[PDB]
């Protein structure tokens, strides 16, 4: 592939194609449920468990 | 239980209402259980 001085050659983490991507793209409805979203309790499925939708890295450093 | 049966509506004003009237005649423990109760009754509709 061709590549011109300044364009992008790879991808970061949190970084998609170029652009800041932070998040995910998820179904949502809008109801309360039980009392299980109370005040500001979120309810979620087990699909985004066992998918890994929000599945992150996490390092500790030990001196 | 001589329970007046409300036909009209039931806002916040009229639940603090009955509550309260339901302390002084019943008392805080059969309140407590009737507040349990109303809780699941309100969960369960919206």
């Amino acid at each position: 592939k061709c590549i011109k001085k300044g364009q992008i050659l790879a991808d970061g983490a949190a970084t998609v194609g170029g652009e800041l991507a932070l998040g995910k793209n998820v179904l949502v409805a809008y109801m309360p449920w039980e009392g299980y979203n109370f005040e500001d309790a979120v309810l979620i499925s087990e699909c985004l468990v066992y998918g890994d939708i929000y599945t992150s890295f996490h390092i500790r450093k030990y001196e | 239980a001589n329970l007046v049966f409300h036909n009209k509506v039931i806002d916040g004003t009229a639940i603090k209402r009955l509550i309260s009237r339901l302390i002084d005649h019943f008392g805080m423990a059969y309140t407590s259980h009737i507040l349990d109760q109303v809780k699941t009754l309100g969960f369960q509709q919206a």
